[PDB]
């Protein structure tokens, strides 16, 4: 399921603004 | 709303033209605990000595700001925050700087980030998501009328107050522009395709972001996700969106009109402006005046055990704020 693929991904935590 | 906005603009301009500075100093507060962190700084719960009130202090290391080339952006954040006034925008109570850091003292919003509640619960019901969505629509209408673009909409930046209402924080990427701009900034999952393609963009990116937010709130996960930013950009550019089985027909239609790559079709930017959003079927049950007046029944009201309670926030490793006997980057932050 899409939920399972999300939950198993590396971006389920707080996301930071892009920084160069 | 035309008369309101007209008077609100006048109020804004006076402050934008003559910003307040140096309204406090570090020794007037006792630093207590870190509430959250971001790429450019950290926010701490603090207690004001003379009044006994609690506040959320955003601390920026000047040298880090320079290294990451966020000088102009940081100046934007402070100038904009001190000039705005809206029920859903966090209030800047004080601002000041010292040899090493820049400080922005805001009102402490005890309910925690929407992010934490969202991930714990899983997802918000449509009426629940709609309540928060309505507040953001009004905030963007206000901001855009002042020629301001927010550029960093996300659950991590939407705080829940004691009444269950939203308080937007982090104006790090907020900018006042008439026309288009080119900076590649924001958060991967929320970037509109125009940004990624380096073609130049305007206020319409905030409306696309609203689409992503509504989708994330209702689904529990964003419309475009992957392990690496670059993989996320490919999905955004392709543009094909997939909707969960539980999304109502009205929600999916509103979303197709927000997560719209074609600028001549994306809601919020068209001729009718914000009214294309407000008058949409998904928002039929919304009383826009009541929402603004905060008279609507909040679907969720956070638990709070007195002032200074941070139970609605995760814990963070504490870091000592450095000091130096030598002023750093003085001329760069003169107007701060
Ligand atoms: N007024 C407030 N009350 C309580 N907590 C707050 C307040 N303002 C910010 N925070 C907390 O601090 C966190 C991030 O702080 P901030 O937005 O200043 O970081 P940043 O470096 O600008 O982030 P980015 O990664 O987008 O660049 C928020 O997500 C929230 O947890
Ligand atoms: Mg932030």
């Amino acid at each position: 399921t899409t939920y399972a693929d999300f939950i198993a991904s590396g971006r389920t935590g707080r996301r930071n603004a892009i920084h160069d | 709303v035309k008369e309101f906005l007209a008077k609100a603009k006048e109020d804004f301009l006076k402050k934008w033209e003559t910003p307040s500075q140096n309204t406090a100093q570090l020794d007037q507060f006792d630093r207590i605990k870190t509430l959250g962190t971001g790429s450019f700084g950290r926010v701490m719960l603090v207690k004001h000595k003379e009044s006994g009130n609690h506040y959320a202090m955003k601390i920026l290391d000047k040298q880090k700001v320079v290294k990451l080339k966020q000088i102009e952006h940081t100046l934007n954040e402070k100038r904009i925050l001190q000039a705005v006034n809206f029920p859903f925008l966090v209030k800047l109570e004080f601002s000041f700087k010292d040899n090493s850091n820049l400080y922005m003292v805001m009102e402490y919003v005890a309910g925690g980030e929407m992010f934490s509640h969202l991930r714990r619960i899983g997802r918000f019901s449509e009426p629940h998501a709609r309540f928060y969505a309505a507040q953001i629509v009004l905030t963007f209408e206000y901001l855009h009328s002042l020629d301001l673009i927010y550029r960093d909409l996300k659950p991590e930046n939407l705080l829940i107050d004691q009444q269950g209402y939203i308080q937007v924080t982090d104006f790090g990427f907020a900018k006042r522009v008439k026309g288009r701009t080119w900076t590649l900034c924001g958060t991967p999952e929320y970037l509109a395709p125009e940004i990624i393609l380096s073609k130049g963009y305007n206020k319409a990116v905030d409306w696309w972001a609203l689409g992503v937010l509504i989708y994330e709130m209702a689904a529990g996960y964003p419309p475009f996700f992957a392990d690496q930013p670059i993989q996320i950009y490919e999905k955004i550019v392709s543009g094909k969106v997939r909707f969960p089985s539980h999304f109502s027909s009205d929600l999916k239609d509103l979303l197709r009109n927000l997560l719209q790559v074609d600028l001549t079709k994306r809601f919020g930017n068209l001729k009718n402006g914000v009214n294309d959003i407000k008058n949409h079927k998904w928002f039929a049950t919304t009383d826009w005046i009541a929402i603004y007046q905060r008279k609507v029944e909040a679907p969720f009201i956070p638990k709070f055990k007195g002032p200074g309670d941070t139970s609605n926030f995760d814990d963070y490793e504490e870091e000592e704020i450095r000091v130096s006997i030598n002023e750093k980057c003085g001329k760069e932050f003169t107007e701060f």
